[PDB]
């Protein structure tokens, strides 16, 4: 079992979107209700969904936000009576410090909610976390709920899908703190995916409903063995032991109108396909630290051996010279149409998202030494006296650099 | 007038097993339980008995019990299938190894008894291994979760740390994904479109016979030597859980010589089985 | 023992026809595929050369190697015809003979007679050129090698090797020429 | 297994109608789907095509252009599902050096596209380009491609159907400068089939649709036997050893209407009729070096000698006296009529195509001297300096020439 903490109006999004594609791979009704071709499923619904006396299912997902115009929008939604009307909690009234001010203040209905989710598991596994570090809502009450989530519960694991500013276009103005801030906060407490609007619109080229579609595909294709269960990686910490910050990409990323050219794909077009930059949904020599591929739909082994052994002679990729990838397979739903012969979805640990930081690092240096709107964050208790915290946060930004 | 009613007899006796007696389902369900194929099963039955570790965990009071608990974890079984399945033992174990034995025995009744032997006992045979497997699994991803608390304490001696780990689950990671395809994926292929009286007998001694993909036999007996090598300094390393670091730093270098040493054993071995030769590929992948 | 000396295939029969093939007629339809993957073997060989001479466009001795190959290879390829024109001539017979005659006891005969022309029309049988041109076949694998055993211009011995087969070749090649001066007819005329 | 690689908007059409002819032959459909008839089909398929998950078979073809009018008019054909539109490529927006200079530009692409095509066949054996060696488009691009291939393919075969600009007719103004430098890539990088306007349209006389059907006819033609497994001659490289400048002939090139004429046609007045210059699609006791003659149909092997020994004692041909034919078979396929009783095509190598080259030196020398039209090539980087490109290519033509 897993819980979902989403915030900001980037995290609410995400949820509405993710938990669409959820309800669209295992036939849940939008009011909670399951089709009469699904009543016999095989595919195993509590990781994600609890059932119901009234046989609806409700999902393991908690609403948090600042402001009420997102949620109020998606209670008038289709799926609106599906969430959990007493989990979802709305403030009754754009920076980090008033986040995390907040969330100090709001600590005790949040985790009475936390709690009963989490009593009503007998093995809940982690927790997954969606949300963007450069709003003021997303980035503190993100802070604020890992800091006292990982003091709460120390034999949890906490997973996140951070979405990180778009720097080539100039949103946030005051970007730079909450990120290099929210970035602190998951150094020092988060167990483990970087998420960024610019790559991330340019493989779309080349509204929000999309890109956020896109996500949605991206988590549940990470998640789908665990949904399915199989023979091996039969549980998240499977996942994360194979690998440990991470990077994604996915080949079938096609639209609706892009199936016209049904190209035989094999395995190995697709692994291969996993490895570019392009792919890469994120925008010194260089090299990798782990790769996996989570492979869809009718796969051989034989392929798969075949595959490995070719990319390995043509040395496509670049390995840490001081260490010793993988390749899993699961099955599709069987409900959603098989547009694809196969599919892959890769996900990786590479140096060179170290950039990432030390252009925020560097945004962040090209402002600190001008004193750039902080008047706002003085005006909060914490930094109501100094600054330190930044400072802090600032060098353990450094370090992590320094060991990649 | 005698082989025209030879053939009718037959193809009436094979039908009568499958449509009436589900002979095909009963292969598809021992599957599930013997070889571990189902999820949240295993990762269920072998996670319990592992929390634990004498005289206790051995009277029919937990072990029999156990399993009844294990079932409802399932999300598939509990069927009249699901039953008999008589969690028992072999030995009395008295007192850091890699060595749990115990046994795991389905039940028939009597027309489906005289087809499946009661010597085709080979699958308690080849289960003690993939239980075995599974003890790593659990022991290394309790360290992979037991240091994850101790995160501030960033220094060399923590990350230099934390590589062997990632360099020593990969290896398991790696032996555990080819057991996932021979003995589970390529060995079904076969005996599935296969079968579709006395021919259901050595088609399944043939199918079982699984346990010659699968490293068990006396033959590449040597191979399987060289694993207790490697799973037990995975277990040393688990009793490790930095004031002893260079006590491990040993342990370590022992086992990147003893995996370099696999791969030349196995080498050796191509010149005197096709089954073998995908495990160099296995092991072996841009390295020597 | 070179291993390609002992290859063979052999085919099990089914119940029918198990008296139309027995082991003495399924062992001479060995012998040719014996022969005919060896003629195979060293002319897909020699052409691999070829595929690398001309590659190997950026030695006024070099220049005798495919004035030696298109030597070697005309006599060979050639050779390789009268083949699809002796199988597919004595095959097109056999087929013809089988659905004239109801009878059956022709199609023991008619079979038994078109596998004793392969093995004469084919000079398997003849043993002088059987045993000339058996010298032309293992004389390509030397030169062939010589060639893909470097990639320099014959200089370390290689053109010491080199005339050391045409002084050969040549003299078998002519040697060839007055043995054929009944069925040379259809061959002779191809290479003249 | 094969490639195409078409340029230009002579290639892009080539390919067009080469395709055609192709699925013609092997009874496929336009959309890709298999007809009834040619279910049980013998004919080998994997050499110029590859089957599809959906049943359908998708050419191994990419599509190359600057610009997109030509191609956008293909995929608004019949035939254009047919394609795989993810390896169709076309320029987002009449020189050598500026198509040389974009191909420089678009490498990763293009490359991308040829290495995904290459890795979905076991046993590839060499390519094939279609191309006009006079416009800017062909002449550039195919010099960049194939100097980049032949670097990193070092053992793939590299064949081409290259197009020579018409003579008599005065329609490149800039074509000497092209064609010289085409030429030069192709001496200093091509594996082996030349091609005119000028004897091409006359034989047709005596719209650039029939001009090109008859084009994809000889490459059919050439490609048949591989297509059609036999005995000998299963293999490109088995065709480039009999005769390694190539120059081409097809007897049945009869239109739909003068079938009328059904003439008792021979081996020996196919193979003879393939002899005489009237023939050779292209336009000092010159002399041959190599002929080929594949022939369709029925076909004696007894009249094959006859017509060779006849053929030689009327000593119609000339051979060089510094060094010692062959006549190839294939089956026709089951489909198209025969309406030809046995239908024969010849390539050679004759020592007479230096004539080609010595017109365009004389063509290209008739410029040099008086600086005509390099202000454009100037302005790329290539000749941005200087012009030695263009003495060295002259001078390997030159070289080329006095070889022969």
């Amino acid at each position: 079992e897993i819980i979902t903490l989403q915030l900001g109006q980037c995290g609410n999004q995400i949820g509405f979107e993710f938990w669409k594609q959820l309800c669209a791979e295992h036939g849940i009704s939008p009011e909670g209700i399951v089709e009469e071709f699904a009543t016999e499923g095989t595919d195993r619904k509590d990781v994600f969904f609890y059932q119901a006396d009234d046989e609806h299912y409700i999902p393991r997902a908690v609403l948090l936000d600042l402001e009420p115009r997102v949620i109020h929008s998606i209670l008038n939604s289709p799926y609106a009576k599906l969430y959990n009307p007493e989990n979802i909690y709305l403030s009754e009234h754009n920076n980090w410090a008033s986040g995390f001010s907040q969330g100090e203040k709001i600590h005790e209905d949040i985790f009475d909610i936390i709690d009963r989710e989490a009593d009503g598991s007998d093995s809940l596994e982690g927790f997954v976390l969606c949300h963007s570090i450069a709003g003021g809502t997303g980035s503190g009450l993100g802070s604020y709920l890992l800091e006292r989530l990982n003091d709460r519960y120390p034999k949890k694991l906490v997973q996140t899908y951070s979405v990180f500013p778009n720097q080539d276009e100039m949103d946030v103005v005051v970007q730079p703190y909450n990120s290099l801030l929210t970035l602190k906060r998951l150094t020092q407490n988060a167990d483990c995916v970087v998420l960024d609007n610019t790559a991330l619109n340019r493989i779309a080229t080349d509204s929000f409903s999309q890109i956020n579609q896109l996500v949605s595909t991206i988590m549940s294709a990470s998640t789908t063995t665990l949904r399915y269960p199989g023979y091996m990686n039969n549980d998240l910490i499977g996942l994360i032991a194979s690998l440990i910050f991470l990077m994604t990409g996915y080949t079938p990323l096609t639209t609706d109108q892009s199936v016209a050219s049904v190209r035989k794909t094999t395995v190995l077009d697709v692994m291969r396909r996993l490895l570019q930059p392009k792919n890469v949904m994120v925008s010194t020599n260089h090299c990798y630290i782990a790769i996996l591929n989570i492979i869809q739909g009718e796969v051989d082994p034989t392929q798969v051996h075949k595959s490995l052994q070719r990319i390995r002679e043509r040395k496509l990729a670049n390995f840490i010279p001081w260490g010793p990838i993988q390749v899993a397979l699961s099955r599709k739903s069987p409900y959603l149409p098989s547009a694809h012969r196969v599919s892959g979805l890769m996900m990786a640990n590479h140096t060179s998202i170290s950039s990432l930081f030390e252009r925020t690092c560097r945004q962040y240096d090209k402002l600190r030494k001008r004193e750039a709107f902080l008047e706002q964050f003085r005006k909060e208790d914490m930094f109501k006296d100094n600054f330190d915290e930044m400072d802090t946060s600032r060098e353990i930004v450094q370090q992590l650099i320094d060991e990649y | 007038p005698l082989a025209a009613h030879i053939s009718l007899v037959n193809k009436a006796a094979v039908d009568y097993f499958f449509v009436e007696l589900h002979l095909e389902a009963h292969y598809e369900a021992l599957r599930h339980f013997l070889l571990m194929e189902d999820g949240e099963f295993a990762q269920s039955l072998s996670d319990l008995l592992f929390e634990k570790l004498p005289g206790e965990l051995l009277n029919p009071l937990v072990l029999n019990s156990v399993l009844s608990k294990a079932l409802q974890c399932s999300l598939h079984g509990d069927t009249p299938h699901a039953s008999n399945l008589s969690l028992a033992l072999k030995y009395l174990p008295e007192v850091p190894d890699v060595l749990s034995c115990l046994e795991l025995r389905y039940k028939v009744d009597w027309p489906l008894n005289i087809v499946i032997t009661e010597g085709c006992s080979k699958y308690s045979g080849v289960f003690s291994f993939l239980l075995q497997l599974k003890l790593m699994m659990w022991a290394l991803k309790d360290v992979c979760f037991h240091l994850k608390r101790t995160a501030m304490a960033g220094s060399v001696q923590f990350r230099q740390l934390q590589l062997f780990k990632h360099e020593m689950q990969h290896f398991v990671k790696v032996i555990q994904g080819y057991i996932a395809n021979q003995i589970l994926h390529v060995t079904w292929c076969e005996f599935r479109a296969r079968l579709a009286l006395e021919e259901i007998q050595r088609a399944h001694a043939e199918y079982l016979h699984a346990v010659f993909r699968g490293l068990l036999t006396e033959k590449a007996a040597p191979v399987m030597n060289v694993i207790h090598s490697i799973f037990s300094l995975v277990l040393k390393f688990r009793s490790q859980l930095h004031p002893n670091f260079a006590l491990m730093q040993q342990s370590y270098n022992t086992f990147k010589y003893y995996s370099h040493f696999l791969f030349k054993v196995v080498t050796k071995l191509v010149n005197r089985q096709p089954h073998l030769e995908d495990f160099l590929l296995r092991i072996n992948f841009n390295n020597y | 023992a070179s291993g390609w000396a002992a290859l063979g295939l052999s085919y099990k029969v089914q119940w029918p026809l198990h008296i139309l093939f027995t082991p003495a007629v399924l062992e001479k339809y060995n012998v040719v595929f014996k022969y005919l993957l060896s003629v195979r073997r060293v002319q897909a060989e020699l052409q691999h050369c070829w595929a690398l001479q001309m590659q190997r466009k950026h030695q006024t001795d070099a220049i005798k190697w495919r004035l030696r190959n298109h030597m070697a290879f005309l006599v060979d390829n050639l050779q390789y015809y009268l083949q699809v024109d002796v199988l597919e001539s004595q095959f097109s017979q056999l087929l013809h003979q089988i659905n004239s005659t109801r009878d059956f006891e022709s199609i023991r005969l008619a079979h038994d007679h078109f596998l004793s022309n392969l093995l004469a029309q084919s000079f398997i049988l003849l043993k002088p050129v059987f045993h000339c041109l058996n010298e032309i076949l293992d004389l390509c694998h030397s030169f062939c090698s010589l060639v893909s055993q470097n990639l320099g211009p014959l200089d370390e011995r290689g053109a010491a090797q080199l005339s050391i087969l045409v002084k050969g070749f040549s003299r078998q090649s002519s040697l060839l020429f007055k043995i054929l001066s009944n069925s040379d007819l259809a061959q002779l005329l191809l290479r003249l």
